[PDB]
């Protein structure tokens, strides 16, 4: 017993001298008393491991070889640390007695502990370990009860109990009944009193070993975790996750009378201490960050710069390039008063000859892009890439999962006229909906469309009708902001300029190889992609009266005069114009829109439309 | 540290990051470009035999020499914690000779008192498998993935010499 | 229109509110950081605080001027005129070592200087003395010379009397020379002269001279002297004669001693180079006369020692007393302090020295670079200067030391300026002042023999002095009780070299004068010492020892510098 | 098998200091300042203030504990490796006690406050720390024959005490824990004070004191040797007063007690 | 004891402007009629003129060593208000006056306590704690003809001694010689403890 104390003061001679976890203590609680005034930060904590080896070896290996005599004296002495600091007066009635404790993380250096769900063996029980692998299955949250208060009604006196269960705790204690007691033991009646009384909150949840590590196809191995209070529900399945927690036993395991002549094992879990992702997407940017956007967003022609800089092994198709920068970075979405609702996302469509860098091209946005879902215009279902029904419960298809994103396809000539009808609804009241046997509701599906076709006639005819070699209703082509026709024409001069770029395309090296082995200025994309994060977050154009002047005039004039036009001219025609003139006001990082954006805006639309500048 | 010796020969072409103090005409090459200056504060990576000299010709000397990362603090973590599980051989195949050259560079004393440790803990699992003869491949093969160039052949001439040893004793 | 415009055209056009406008063209007038750039730091601001309503309200600006001012913080946090015995003896050739690149060893011809004297008695605390242990020191000083005397004349203990009781008999009485007023306006007469006593002689009493009986005498304040006379009527000591005081014993050496100092030097001359500071004139910094008289120092002149006294950096220079201190444009990084200033200024030309070429630094109590700012004073700190150790001595002032055989007495206070004599009779009077000065200097024992000190004042406002430490004035007594050989003291005086009772008694001038011509320092040429060419004296004892007769075989040159 | 084989001043307040506490043993040595001695003082002179506000205030150790140790921090730090600190300590004791040998009451207040100053630092300690400081003083343990002789008196006497000091409620760990207890014997006129409060056996004119008590015989002697060394301080005042630079600093140290 | 109590007789630190000759009083960094404190250093109102570090540091030392001739000068007086003399002679007594028939103690004009506390003043000019502080000895009463109509901001104060701290601490530094040589200053604990030595 005396050498619990002992390592309460060692552990508390580690919080004096390592100061840093002392302003962590000090900021959470500061923080939290100022908004109780008016969210709320867990009380957790996490230590290097490394800073404990440097202070005392001795305490170190025994939190990484004995945690259940180790863990429990050193986080008792961080909520004395934590309770010595000054708080504020007068508590409730709940927070007098809350039974709630500051408690411990870890991260670096595990060693010879860092593991994976195959190589979990029966001589790493008791010991602290790591894993790593994908989540499979999750339980429902739930309650559990750890302490309950009573009001004894004739002396006037508050009692209460505690409560224990295997996994609540990492020593081990005789197990309790989970039984109210209904009377005092001098013959009192009591009475409960919830809300002054404590249940935290449990989930189980399963790991599995990732699928590239699977051997000769053999049967995958996984393991059971245990999470509460503030763990819970921050993983989801399918989430590529790092586990920190003690590896432990559970049960009788038959030893206790049972027919199975004991050769049933025992029952293991790890109960879980830390969670971390694993980013198999988000940046988040560093100070340096800001001032290097904010500073090149005052050159010229920073349009030019950044939109060059997309796919630079692609040659040609400048427009096209900044039609993508552009969706990229999209209009802004509004929502009236009266809860009716204006789209903002941009809608690309592209349709040429064999070979023409199509799918190459498409394929670029697919990692540029922050959430991306791509899929074969064959290869989906109207259903499958909308929504369908299972058991009732109903599961979300491809334009439902990259909600707010985007989303390319590929080949979209081929698919059917049964599944192409059921992409009306979501390009523009970007939701989708549901009235099938048992089942009605509404489901949110935001994303931009971008997609690749072949026309008719196997290439592109000149001598007959853009409906002709475009096989798609008029209501359909309406709903693409941009529609650009592309074609292999021969010509020497553009013959010889692609074949020497593409050759000079094959003659790379990567840096750290020697030759044989087997593996104006350009901005880097992982630049590209930190100035268009920042962008669509901290900057939201407002329009002006001198965009509108230039809006107008070109939305009228270019519906009235007569043209070979290549695409039908309607009241969607005009919002294309105003979240065109909005993105480029946004890549210019200006607070209003003005002339300049609406100018190019109409200058980019013309082109595409009529085929001309 | 012979001059014709292999393996200090292959040891010195290994690159170190550089960064240059002064601008320079034609010297481009290094940069991959024969036709241009190169340019201070530009960073480059060249053989430790090239920037072991342009780090102390004169005064600044023409370059700077930047940390590395096969020393970076990581390692030194990784180290500390525990020295025998360790793959020293993916972090670089000639470890134990450019912390030698580096130290003696540097004059470090830090670094001397980690790098002493790590080779003292990691002779004693190599002496065990060293002495282990057969009257077992994978228990031996595991750790002897994880030995540099410098220590493969301390293994080597250790079990040749129990090994001859024990043939000529039951013979 | 320009601040607000610029402000929405970073800011929103919500920022339209005067109030926010006030607001963050405080902020930039503040710290001088544009729109922009405070537009980027209030972006910076907004990172890391889960805020993404970080609006632009005055309580948010009031948290981006706090967040600026830690930034703001944090980035601190962050960031020949005149020769002695010239027609006897020819000048030494000098060190041959001199200019010969040579890395080995200096072998053979090593001049051998060594301090005599403990250098840890000079390192006293400054500024603090105690009135009663300054009166002890000046007590001290008339017992010791009462002891000197009575040895000297066999006079017996009772032939010793308080002058200041009436007496009929002729009595001996030591005591020293003060004024009879002790208010006195500085000018002193032989009529003007009291005796004071020491305090188990007389209990300190002063009693007034009467001199009429005297016809020659040459005295100054704090001198200590002895008297044969009576005080018949018990208001003024009649003196009837005056004792001379005994000169100090000469140093001496054995025949083995002296060989070996012989066979150091090859039997050639010793040569040694004598300066003294200010080292640059009035109106500027500039070192380009010391600079060249290094450059000849290592080439043509190639002396075995070289000593330099101070001031070297005079802090009562006009530029430093004005604070006029010039910018350095030859210093890529301007000095920040005096000491800083040396170590630009002096040490690299100082380094310049052959290693071969033995350097003494003795500093002035005017010196900026020391501390000590008192004298007796210790000595520079070479490691603070960056000097070589190999061939840099820094000494105390004063300070005794020797060369070989020869022993130097050092002192870097102007004794022949400050020392005013009180003289009566045509004799006294035909005969050379500095001869006097020297003269008292030998009898009393002691480089600075004057008290009180000297002081300069200007219309008054005290300037400068001696700057007398009088607890420690027995360390500026001679060392060993016996005259130095040679005798260095410099002053502002014109430059001169002097035999006066057997020592060599040098003031090497100024170095350059104060309107930047040039001024003087001093050559000296011993020759060596040799027991067979009768320039030496035999004294008989036990142990046959040599009296050095170095003004009998030094030569020594006043040359401009 | 194989086999191998002033800087004075600052060792010994390294000695003096491996222990953690002191008795105040020894003469200091070199240098400080004046400025240094008068704010030393005054630091230590607020912690003792403290502590005999407390004490008139009649409050526990523990809540004594609770109010002075966040104070040693800021004014006088215990359980540290800086020099400064020690010599801060050391230096500010040994000016208190020419501060408060002048007269009984100052010694006595002295004396007292020091003392409990002592107790609150040795709680603070390790039990190897408190060990190796009573080792370090020079400070008769029963024989197993004699302890199994009087085991049942012994027993008597303490398990009362093993179930309220040292929460051992279950006879079988109190049982356990006197099988492991060492026993001290002395005459009963050394520990008077659990005398009358009968925390310990007596025989024959000796009391039988358990190992897990008798700090108060290590508080006591320091009491004691510091009451001895104010004495001996009082007797040698007209050597102080040769420094007049001083007796300012003192008269003001002992103003805030009178 | 405050700054202003313990510096009541000290000189005030007068500086003299290396470009047009005025002499002012300086005060730290302070509101001033004569200076001004700006981010590149002390400036002087009357011409502009940034003085240097050196030319600062110089003065500083000047005036020290000034102050420490003065204490050298050796000046005495007799503390007898009849007889009041001042001379500079010593008796071999010390502190017996030398005019006949005063029984009056000799004592130094300069003490080594105002010596002392004239370097301490000095040093606290160019004590950075304390300029923040404000808790320099003032060289302005509010009565005075002198006094500064625009008053500095303790904002304003704390950033300029940020960024003069260089120069500050250049200053004490030169202050700091000549203190740490002052025997005014340590407490030897080995003679001290002669009891032991019974
Ligand atoms: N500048 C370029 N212009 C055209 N094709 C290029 C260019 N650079 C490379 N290619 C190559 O063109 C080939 C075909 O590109 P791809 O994007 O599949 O054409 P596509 O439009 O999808 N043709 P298709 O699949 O028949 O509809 C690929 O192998 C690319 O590497
Ligand atoms: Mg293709």
């Amino acid at each position: 017993d005396a050498v619990f104390g002992d390592r309460v003061r060692r552990f508390q001679e580690f919080l004096d001298t390592f100061t840093s976890y002392r302003d962590s203590v000090r900021s959470i609680q500061v923080y939290n008393s100022n908004n109780a005034a008016n969210n709320i930060l867990p009380h957790r904590i996490i230590i290097s491991l490394d800073d404990l080896r440097e202070f005392d070896r001795s305490f170190w290996s025994g939190i990484l070889v004995e945690p259940a005599y180790f863990i429990p004296p050193a986080e008792k002495a961080l909520t004395d640390l934590a309770d010595s600091m000054d708080d504020v007066p007068h508590p409730n009635a709940s927070a007098v007695s809350s039974r709630h404790p500051w408690k411990l993380s870890f991260k670096g250096s595990f060693g010879a502990h860092a593991l994976s769900p195959r190589t979990l063996t029966a001589q790493h029980l008791n010991k602290l370990v790591s894993v790593e692998g994908i989540v499979t299955k999750t339980s429902l949250v739930r309650p559990k009860l750890i302490r309950s208060v009573h009001y004894a009604a004739k002396t006037g006196r508050f009692h209460y109990r505690d409560y224990t269960d295997a996994t609540t705790t990492l020593t081990t204690r005789i197990p309790t009944p989970a039984i109210y007691p209904t009377e005092d033991t001098e013959g009192n009646k009591l009475t409960t009193e919830y809300g002054y009384s404590t249940f935290i909150d449990h989930q189980r949840i399963t790991v599995q070993e990732m699928p590239e590590m699977a051997p000769a196809g053999q049967l995958p191995r996984s393991i059971d975790v245990i999470l509460d209070d503030d763990l819970v529900d921050k993983t989801k399945p399918g989430d590529r996750v790092n586990v920190v927690g003690v590896f432990k036993s559970l049960g009788a395991g038959g030893m206790n009378q049972s027919n199975s002549n004991t050769l049933i094992g025992f029952k293991t879990l790890i109960l879980g201490n830390t969670v971390y992702p694993l980013h198999a997407a988000r940046q988040m940017l560093t100070d340096f960050d800001i001032r290097n956007i904010n500073k090149l967003s005052k050159k010229k022609d920073i349009f030019d710069i950044l939109s060059q800089s997309l796919a630079p092994s692609i040659y040609g198709h400048d427009h096209i390039k900044k039609a993508i920068l552009l969706m990229l970075m999209g209009g802004v979405e509004k929502n009236l008063e009266n809860g009716s609702h204006l789209r903002g996302d941009i809608n690309i469509l592209m349709v040429g000859d064999p070979s023409t860098a199509k799918s190459q091209l498409l394929r670029f946005v697919l990692n540029t892009a922050s959430l991306a879902i791509a899929t074969t215009g064959r290869g989906s279902s109207g259903v499958g890439l909308t929504a369908a029904v299972t058991t009732r419960r109903l599961e979300a298809g491809a334009m439902v999962l990259a909600d707010r994103g985007v989303v390319c396809i590929d080949e979209f000539d081929k698919m059917t006229d049964v599944d192409r009808v059921a992409i009306h609804e979501v390009m523009e009241q970007q939701t989708v909906t549901i009235a099938k046997a048992g089942i009605h509701t509404t489901l949110n599906a935001r994303c931009s469309v971008i997609a690749a076709a072949n026309p008719v006639f196997g290439q592109y005819d000149v001598n007959r009708d853009p409906h002709q070699n475009i096989a798609l209703p008029d209501s359909l082509l309406s709903r693409f902001d941009l529609l650009f026709v592309v074609t292999d024409d021969i010509n020497e001069i553009r013959d010889r300029s692609i074949s020497e770029h593409v050759l000079r395309t094959h003659r790379y090296l990567p840096p750290g190889y020697l030759e044989g082995e087997p593996v104006p200025k350009l901005v880097t994309i992982p630049f590209l992609r930190k100035y268009v994060q920042y962008a669509k977050e901290r900057v939201i154009p407002q329009l002006t009266q001198e965009a509108i002047n230039v809006i107008v005039k070109n939305y009228t004039d270019l519906r009235n005069d007569d043209n070979t036009k290549k695409s039908p001219i309607t009241a969607r025609t005009l919002e294309t114009l105003i979240r065109l003139a909005t993105a480029h006001a946004k890549v210019r990082l200006s607070k209003t829109v003005n002339k300049v954006d609406a100018k190019v805006a109409a200058n980019l639309l013309r082109f595409a439309l009529l085929g001309e500048d | 540290m012979g001059y014709y010796d292999i393996d200090d020969v292959l040891a010195d072409g290994t690159e170190f990051p550089c960064k240059f103090q002064y601008d320079i005409p034609g010297l481009g090459y290094l940069e991959n470009n024969p036709g241009r200056p190169i340019t201070k504060n530009t960073k480059l990576s060249l053989p430790l035999w090239l920037a072991r000299i342009l780090a102390i010709v004169g005064p600044v000397p023409f370059v700077e020499l930047l940390p590395p990362d096969m020393f970076s603090t990581k390692v030194m973590n990784a180290i500390k914690t525990d020295p025998v599980a360790l793959d020293l051989h993916s972090i670089n195949s000639h470890f134990f000779s450019l912390a030698i050259k580096w130290i003696m560079l540097f004059s470090e004393k830090e670094l001397a008192n980690v790098v002493s440790e790590l080779l003292l803990q990691r002779a004693q699992e190599l002496n065990h498998h060293a002495s282990s003869l057969s009257i077992t491949n994978i228990a031996t093969s595991t750790f002897l993935l994880k030995l540099e160039e410098m220590e493969k052949e301390i293994y080597k001439k250790s079990h040749e010499s129990y090994k001859d040893t024990k043939r000529w004793m039951f013979k | 229109m320009s601040g607000s415009i610029d402000v929405i055209t970073h800011f929103g056009p919500d920022a339209d509110k005067p109030e926010i406008i006030t607001a963050l063209e405080n902020l930039t007038k503040l710290h001088a950081l544009s729109v922009e750039d405070l537009y980027i730091k209030w972006e910076q601001f907004s990172n890391q605080r889960r805020q993404t309503h970080t609006d632009l309200t005055s309580k948010n600006i009031d948290e981006f001027k706090q967040f600026l001012q830690l930034q703001m913080e944090k980035r601190a946090n962050q960031i020949i005129l005149d020769s002695l015995n010239p027609e006897n003896i020819e000048i030494s050739s000098g060190n041959p070592n001199v200019g010969l690149l040579s890395t080995e060893e200096p072998s053979y011809n090593q001049v051998k200087v060594e301090p005599f004297y403990d250098a840890k008695k000079y390192k006293f605390r400054t500024m603090r003395q105690n009135l009663q242990e300054a009166s002890d020191v000046l007590d001290d000083q008339i017992e010791s010379f009462t002891k000197i005397i009575q040895n000297h004349y066999k006079l017996s203990p009772n032939d010793f009397a308080d002058p200041t009781i009436q007496s009929q008999s002729e009595i001996y009485a030591v005591g020293r020379i003060v004024p009879d007023s002790p208010t006195y306006d500085k000018f002193l007469n032989p009529e003007s002269l009291s005796l004071e006593t020491s305090r188990m002689g007389g209990v300190g009493r002063r009693v007034r001279l009467d001199l009429s009986q005297v016809n020659e005498l040459s005295f100054f304040l704090g001198q200590i002297v002895a008297f044969k006379g009576k005080n018949a009527n018990g208001d003024y000591f009649t003196v009837n004669s005056i004792l001379p005081l005994p000169y100090p014993n000469s140093p001496v050496s054995t025949s083995q001693e002296l060989q070996e100092f012989q066979a150091n030097l090859e039997g050639s001359s010793l040569k040694v180079i004598v300066t003294c500071g200010p080292y640059f004139a009035n109106d500027n910094f500039s070192l380009e006369l010391l600079q060249e008289f290094i450059d000849s120092i290592n080439n043509e002149v190639k002396p075995h020692v070289l000593i330099m006294f101070g001031p070297f950096i005079d802090i009562t220079h006009p530029l430093i007393a004005s604070g006029k201190l010039p910018n350095f444009p030859q210093f890529k990084t301007q000095p920040k302090t005096l000491d800083e200033l040396f170590l630009k200024l002096f040490t690299p030309i100082l380094k310049t020295i052959s290693p071969h070429i033995q350097t003494v630094l003795i500093p002035s109590t005017k010196d900026a670079i020391s501390n000590h700012a008192a004298y007796p004073q210790a000595s520079l700190i070479r490691k603070a200067l960056q000097l070589p150790k190999r061939n840099f001595k820094c000494m105390a002032n004063p300070s005794s030391f020797q060369i070989n055989e020869i022993y130097f007495g050092c002192s870097n206070v102007d004794t022949f300026k400050d020392l005013k004599e009180v003289i009566k009779g045509g004799t006294t009077s035909s005969r050379y002042r500095l001869d006097r000065v020297s003269e008292h200097i030998l009898q009393q024992r002691r480089y600075y023999p004057i008290f009180p000190g000297s002081i300069r004042t200007r219309i008054y406002e005290h300037i400068s002095g001696a700057d007398l430490d009088v607890s420690y004035l027995g360390l500026t007594e001679f060392v060993g009780g016996f005259s130095p050989d040679i005798m260095i003291i410099p002053s502002e005086l014109q430059h001169f070299a002097r035999v006066v009772q057997n020592v060599v008694v040098i003031n090497p001038g100024r170095f350059i004068r104060a309107t930047g011509n040039r001024g003087s320092y001093a050559q000296i040429t011993v020759q060596c010492p040799d027991l067979e060419d009768g320039k030496l004296t035999l004294v008989e004892g036990e142990e046959p020892v040599y009296l050095h007769n170095v003004w009998k075989r030094a030569r020594v040159d006043l040359i401009a510098s | 098998m194989f086999r191998q084989s002033s800087e004075e001043e600052k060792k010994l307040y390294a000695r003096l200091y491996e222990s953690k506490l002191s008795f105040y043993d020894l003469p200091p040595q070199g240098e400080i300042t004046l400025e240094q001695f008068e704010i030393w003082a005054i630091d230590r002179l607020k912690i003792l203030l403290e502590i005999e506000s407390c004490l008139s205030r009649n409050k526990s150790i523990k809540e004594i504990e609770t109010i002075i140790k966040p104070q040693f921090q800021k004014l006088l730090p215990f359980n540290t490796e800086s020099l400064e600190d020690r010599k801060k300590d050391y230096y500010s004791h040994f000016i208190l006690r020419l501060c408060f040998c002048r007269s009984k009451e100052l010694r006595e207040k002295f004396v007292r406050a020091e003392t409990f100053l002592f107790k609150i630092r040795f709680n603070m300690l390790t039990s190897t720390d408190q060990t190796k400081f009573v080792q370090s003083l020079d400070l008769q343990f029963i024989s197993n024959e004699e302890k199994a002789e009087l085991s049942h008196q012994l027993y008597q006497t303490v398990s009362a005490s093993l179930q309220f000091q040292l929460n051992l409620n279950e006879e079988h760990q109190r049982k356990q824990y006197f099988q492991q207890e060492k026993f001290i014997k002395l005459p009963f006129e050394n520990v008077i004070e659990l005398v009358g409060n009968r925390l310990v056996f007596l025989k024959d004119g000796y009391a039988y004191l358990p190992q897990f008590q008798q700090l108060n015989l290590l508080s006591n002697e320091f009491a004691s040797k510091l009451n001895q060394e104010l004495i001996k301080t009082y007797q040698y005042l007209p050597r102080l007063n040769e420094d007049d630079r001083l007796l300012p600093i003192l008269n003001h140290l002992s103003s805030g007690y009178t | 004891i405050t700054d202003v109590e313990r510096f009541k007789d000290t000189v005030t630190l007068e500086l003299s402007c290396p470009s047009c000759d005025k002499r002012f009083p300086f005060g730290g960094i302070v509101s001033s009629n004569y200076y001004r404190v700006s981010y590149n250093g002390l400036q002087c109102k009357h011409c502009e003129q940034l003085f240097t570090p050196l030319q600062l540091t110089s003065q500083i030392e000047h005036s020290i060593r000034a102050h420490i001739s003065l204490y050298y000068a050796g000046w005495l007086q007799c503390d007898d208000s009849t007889c009041g003399i001042v001379t500079r002679q010593v008796s071999v007594f010390g502190k017996r006056c030398l005019n006949d028939g005063c029984t009056g103690v000799m004592r130094y004009k300069y003490s080594d306590k105002q010596l002392y506390n004239q370097l301490l003043y000095f040093d606290s000019l160019f004590d950075c704690e304390k300029n923040k502080k404000q808790e320099l000895k003032p060289i302005y009463l509010p009565d005075d003809l002198d006094y500064p109509k625009e008053q500095l901001t303790e904002s304003s104060i704390k950033a300029l001694t940020e960024q003069n701290r260089e120069l500050m601490e250049t200053g004490r530094s030169v202050v700091q010689k000549y203190l740490n040589d002052c025997g005014r200053r340590y407490v030897d604990m080995t003679s001290i403890f002669d009891f032991m030595l019974n």
